[PDB]
C-alpha cells in the first residue's frame, strides 16, 4: 500500500510535462517591432 | 479610499494609459430638500386607516 | 451471464408453505388479526402464490373489512380473499383442452 | 447586531462580483498555464491563481475562470451528466431484511 | 443601517432577471447554475434564499449583470404530459353513469377513497391498493 | 514521432508465498521509489527570465485557440475563431513560421486577435484517455494454455518490434491486425491485458463504443484522431474490444442513426486499408461473434490473423485451474482432476468463478483451507446460465 501511495504521489509530483507552444528561436525575434505590429495593425474580419 | 481599481476596468488599461480619479458629489441643502420630494407622502398619509376588511384578513393570516 | 461478470446467479423460486406462512406474518404484523385465525391454513390455500400475491391476499382481507367499516379481520375474511387474489384463468374450452390426451 | 450588519454588507459587496465561467480542463500546459474549454466558446489557455496548486488540476476537471481575466481560481466538483446524476440514491428505501420472509 | 442593508438586499432582486437551471451545489452561498443565455456560470447565492428549494433541476432566477443566484422560481410542470387542468374536467358525474355499482365501488375504493380517508386505511394495517385494471367487452 | 509512450509498470516481485524475500524485493522497490521522490522534491527545494517574460506580456491572458486556414503573407494569416468565424490576423515574430501549417491549432491574442503560438498535441480528451498509462498486471504467465493462440498474437505485435530483422530479411510485412474471437470468457481480453503488460509500444484501448458519437461529424473524426495519435506515437497497438458494437454487417438502413454507424465503420476500414498506407500501428480487435462482422472489416489486408479462442480443453482447463489456484491454500485431498474431466463446457471465466466460489464455501464452514467437497459444491452453485440444453436420446 505504501508503494501504491508513493507511486500516486510521485506521478502527481511530475505528471504535468511541458507542452511548448511553438515559439521561434530567439535569434529570429523582433519583440520591439512585434509590439508595434500588435498595437498598430488591427484584426480584420474576413467577409465576402 | 472610496474605490479599489476594478477588475472590469483594469484589463482594459488602468494606471497604464489612463488612471481613475476619485469621485465626489457636491450635494448641499436647498438641493437635497427639493430632491426628498420624490417619495415624501403628504399630510393625508399617516392618517389613513388602511382598509379594515383586508386589515382583518392580513391579521388573521 | 458469463462468470467474471455475474459470479452468483441467485434464483428466487415461489415460496413454499413454511415460507408463504412467513410472508403472511410479515405483511399482517400491523393488521388487527382476531383470535382463531390460523395463518398457516390460509398459506395452505395458496399453492405457489408468487410472494406478492400473499401481500395482495392480506390487502384484500383488509379491504373486505374496510367495506364493512371494521378494524379486525376474521378467518373467513382471508379465505374469501384468497379466492379473489389467487384467481385463475382456465382454458374454457374442452376441445382445446382435449387436444392432448 | 454589528456582526449581522457586517455580514449583510459583505454579502452585498460579494454579490456584485460577476459570475465566473465554468470549463472543462483538457490538460495542463506549463506551471502557470492550463488549457480549458469554456462551454459556449472554444479552448482557452488561461492563467492560474496563486491560491491554486496546479498539481490538483487534472484533465477533465471543471475549474472556474474569472469573468473577465479568465483566471483559474477554483477546482470545483467534477462534472457528471444531469441524467446520470439522479441515478444515485440520496434517500435510502424503508425496506429492511426483517420484511423479507422465506 | 440594518434595515437599510435589508432594503438593498431586497433591491438586488429587482426585475431585470435571467433564469437558469440549478445544475449542482458546490458549498454554502455559491452555485454552478447555467443561464438560459447558453453558458454555465459559477455563481453566488443569496442568504435570504432557502437552500431546500435548490433541487438540482430548479429554474432559479439570476441577476442580469452580476449573474448571481438571487431568486428560485417555482417549478413549471403544469401540463408537461397533459395533466388534467381545471378547464379540462371530463364533466361526467358518478350518477350520470348507469349501474356499475360494484365496479364503481371497487374503483372508488382504490383511487378516490385512499386519498380522502387514509386514516381508515391505516387503522387496519393495509396499504391501499395502488393499481386497478378495468377489463371487459368493448363499450 | 514523439516515440512509444509505453505504460509505466513497476518491477514485479515473484515470490507469492508471502515469504521474507517477497518483503525484501518490495522493500527494495520502496527504497528506490523513496529515493526518486527525495531526488525530485530536493531538486525543487534546492533549486532557487528576461527574454520569455516580454513574450508572455505580449501574448497576455487568456490565450484563445483557433484553427489556421490560410497563410496570406509571411507576417499575415487567416484563422478561424473557435465559434466558426474568420479573422485576418497578424503573425508575430516569436511565432515559428515553420510549424505554422494550415489546419493546425494556433494560439490567438484575446484582445487583438493575432497568431501568438502553435498548439501541438491538441488531441481530443476523448482520445488522450484512450492511451494506457498504467499497464495491466497480467503477464503472459497468468494465462494457462493458449500457447498456439499466444504465439499468433506474439508474432504480430511483439516479435516485429523485438526482432524486425527476421521479417525484413525474409521479405515479409509483419502481420498488422488480428481479431480475437470465440465463446464468452475464453481469454481474449485477458490476452489483450497480457500483451499490454509486455509490449514496449503505446497501447491505445477502445471498446468500439467510445468511438461512436451523437454528433454527425464526431464519429469518424474520433477514429481518425485515434489513428493519427497511434501513428504519431511511433510503434503503437490499438485494441478495439467488442468490435461488434460498430463493425457489424452493412445493410441499407432506413434510419439515420444507423447510417452513421456504418459511416464510422467505413472510416475504420479506411484507416486500416485505404489509399494511404498505415504506419507502424498494429490493431487488435476482439468480438464474441465473428459471423456478424462485415466481410470487409475482417478481410485479409485489414485483419491478417483470425485467432480463434475455443473453449478450453482438458489440459488447458487443468493449467487454467493451477493458474487460478496458485494463490489458494489447497488441502492435500484436493485432486482437481475430478472437476476437469467433466464434459461440461467450462470456460476459463468458469474456472475462476469456481475457484472464487470454492474459496467462499470454505468461509461458509469457517476454513481458509479449501477441501475437495468445496470445489464439488462450487461447481454446481456456479454452473448456471447454461442449464442443460441438448438433444434427447435420439442418437446412439
Ligand atoms: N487461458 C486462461 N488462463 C487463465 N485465465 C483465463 C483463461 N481464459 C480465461 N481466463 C479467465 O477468464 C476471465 C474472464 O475475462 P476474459 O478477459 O477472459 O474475458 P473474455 O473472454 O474477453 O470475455 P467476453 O467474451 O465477455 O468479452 C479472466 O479474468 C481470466 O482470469
Ligand atoms: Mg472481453
Amino acid at each position: 500500500d505504501d508503494i501504491q501511495q508513493l507511486l500516486k504521489k510521485i506521478n502527481e509530483l511530475t505528471g504535468i510535462k511541458e507542452s511548448d507552444t511553438g515559439l521561434a528561436p530567439p535569434a529570429l525575434w523582433d519583440l520591439a517591432a512585434d509590439k508595434q505590429t500588435l498595437q498598430s495593425e488591427q484584426p480584420l474580419q474576413v467577409a465576402r | 479610499h472610496l474605490n479599489k481599481p476594478s477588475i472590469q476596468a483594469l484589463i482594459h488599461g488602468l494606471n497604464r494609459h489612463y488612471y481613475s480619479i476619485t469621485i465626489n458629489y457636491r450635494k448641499n441643502e436647498l438641493e437635497q430638500k427639493m430632491l426628498l420630494n420624490l417619495h415624501k407622502k403628504s399630510w393625508m398619509e399617516g392618517l389613513t386607516l388602511q382598509d379594515y376588511s383586508e386589515h382583518c384578513k392580513h391579521n388573521e393570516s | 451471464l458469463r462468470p467474471g461478470r455475474i459470479d452468483r446467479k441467485i434464483e428466487f423460486p415461489p415460496p413454499n408453505e413454511e415460507a408463504r406462512l412467513d410472508i403472511l406474518k410479515i405483511h399482517s404484523r400491523k393488521m388487527n388479526l382476531t383470535r382463531g385465525i390460523n395463518l398457516r391454513k390460509i398459506a395452505e390455500l395458496m399453492p405457489g402464490a408468487s410472494g406478492a400475491e400473499v401481500k395482495g391476499v392480506c390487502t384484500e382481507a383488509g379491504m373486505y373489512a374496510l367495506r364493512e367499516r371494521r378494524v379486525h379481520v376474521t378467518q373467513e375474511d382471508f379465505e374469501m380473499a384468497v379466492a379473489k387474489v389467487m384467481q385463475k384463468d382456465s382454458e374454457k374450452n374442452m376441445s382445446i383442452k382435449k387436444l392432448w390426451k | 447586531l454589528n456582526a449581522k450588519v457586517r455580514l449583510l454588507r459583505e454579502e452585498l459587496q460579494l454579490l456584485q462580483e460577476q459570475g465566473s465561467y465554468v470549463g472543462e480542463v483538457v490538460r495542463a500546459m506549463d506551471k502557470k498555464k492550463v488549457l480549458v474549454k469554456v462551454h459556449p466558446e472554444g479552448k482557452f489557455v488561461v492563467d492560474v491563481d496563486k491560491n491554486i496548486d496546479i498539481n490538483d488540476v487534472t484533465p477533465n476537471c471543471r475549474v472556474a475562470l474569472r469573468n473577465d481575466s479568465y483566471t483559474l481560481h477554483k477546482i470545483l466538483p467534477n462534472k457528471v451528466d444531469p441524467l446520470v446524476s439522479l441515478m444515485m440514491v440520496e434517500k435510502v428505501p424503508d425496506s429492511t431484511y426483517e420484511m423479507i420472509g422465506g | 443601517e440594518f434595515l437599510h442593508a435589508q432594503e438593498e438586499v431586497k433591491r438586488i432582486q429587482s426585475i431585470p432577471l435571467v433564469i437558469g437551471q440549478f445544475l449542482e451545489a458546490v458549498d454554502q452561498n455559491t452555485a454552478i447554475v447555467g443561464s438560459t443565455t447558453g453558458s454555465n456560470y459559477y455563481v453566488r447565492i443569496l442568504s435570504t434564499i432557502d437552500r431546500e428549494l435548490l433541487k438540482p433541476n430548479a429554474s432559479v432566477a439570476l441577476h442580469k449583470h452580476s449573474n448571481a443566484l438571487v431568486d428560485v422560481l417555482p417549478p413549471e410542470a403544469d401540463s408537461s404530459i397533459m395533466m388534467l387542468t381545471s378547464d379540462q374536467k371530463p364533466d361526467v358525474m358518478y350518477a350520470d353513469i348507469g349501474g356499475m355499482d360494484i365496479q364503481k365501488q371497487e374503483v372508488r375504493e382504490a383511487v378516490e377513497l385512499p386519498l380522502t380517508h387514509f386514516e381508515l386505511y391505516k387503522q387496519i394495517g393495509i396499504d391501499p391498493p395502488r393499481g386497478v385494471l378495468m377489463y371487459g367487452p368493448p363499450g | 514521432t514523439k516515440g512509444p509512450d509505453a505504460a509505466s509498470k513497476l518491477p514485479l516481485v515473484t515470490p507469492h508465498t508471502q515469504c521474507r524475500l517477497k518483503l525484501l524485493k518490495l522493500e527494495r522497490i520502496k527504497d528506490y521509489l523513496l529515493m526518486e521522490e527525495e531526488f525530485i522534491r530536493n531538486q525543487e527545494q534546492m533549486k532557487p527570465e528576461e527574454e520569455r517574460s516580454k513574450v508572455d506580456d505580449l501574448r497576455g491572458t487568456p490565450m484563445s485557440v483557433g484553427t489556421l486556414e490560410e497563410i496570406i503573407d509571411d507576417n499575415h494569416a487567416i484563422v478561424s475563431t473557435s465559434v466558426g468565424s474568420e479573422h485576418y490576423v497578424s503573425i508575430l515574430s516569436f511565432v515559428d513560421k515553420d510549424l505554422l501549417e494550415p489546419g493546425c491549432s494556433v494560439l490567438l491574442n484575446h484582445k487583438v486577435h493575432a497568431v501568438i503560438g502553435v498548439l501541438m498535441d491538441d488531441t481530443d480528451p476523448l482520445v488522450t484517455v484512450m492511451k494506457v498509462e498504467k499497464a495491466p498486471q497480467e503477464t503472459y504467465a497468468d494465462i494457462g494454455g493458449l500457447d498456439n493462440q499466444i504465439q499468433e498474437i506474439k508474432e504480430s505485435v511483439e516479435l516485429p518490434l523485438t526482432h524486425p530483422e527476421y521479417y525484413e530479411e525474409m521479405g515479409i510485412k509483419p502481420p498488422k491486425g488480428v481479431i480475437l474471437y470465440g465463446p464468452p470468457g475464453t481469454g481474449k481480453t485477458l490476452l489483450a491485458k497480457a500483451v499490454a503488460n509486455q509490449t514496449s509500444a503505446t497501447f491505445l484501448r477502445v471498446v468500439g463504443s467510445e468511438l461512436i458519437q451523437k454528433y454527425l461529424g464526431d464519429g469518424p473524426k474520433l477514429v481518425r484522431e485515434l489513428f493519427r495519435v497511434a501513428e504519431e506515437h511511433a510503434p503503437s497497438i490499438v485494441f478495439i474490444d467488442e468490435i461488434d458494437a460498430i463493425g457489424t454487417k452493412r445493410y441499407d438502413s432506413n434510419s439515420g442513426g444507423e447510417r452513421e454507424i456504418q459511416r464510422t465503420m467505413l472510416e475504420l476500414l479506411n484507416q486500416l486499408d485505404g489509399f494511404d498506407s498505415r504506419g507502424d500501428v498494429k490493431v487488435i480487435m476482439a468480438t464474441n461473434r465473428i459471423e456478424t462482422l462485415d466481410p470487409a472489416l475482417i478481410r485479409p489486408g485489414r485483419i491478417d490473423r483470425k485467432i480463434e479462442f475455443p473453449l478450453p480443453d482438458e489440459k488447458t482447463k487443468k493449467r487454467i485451474f493451477q493458474i487460478h489456484t496458485s494463490r489458494m491454500t489447497l488441502a492435500d485431498d484436493v485432486t482437481l482432476d475430478d472437476l476437469i474431466m467433466a464434459k461440461d463446457d467450462l470456460s476459463g471465466a468458469d474456472i475462476k468463478a469456481i475457484c472464487t466460489e470454492a474459496g467462499l464455501m470454505a468461509l461458509r464452514e469457517r476454513r481458509m483451507k479449501v477441501t475437495n467437497e468445496d470445489f464439488k459444491k462450487s461447481k454446481e452453485n456456479v454452473l448456471y446460465k447454461k442449464q442443460e440444453g441438448t438433444p434427447e436420446g435420439l442418437y446412439l
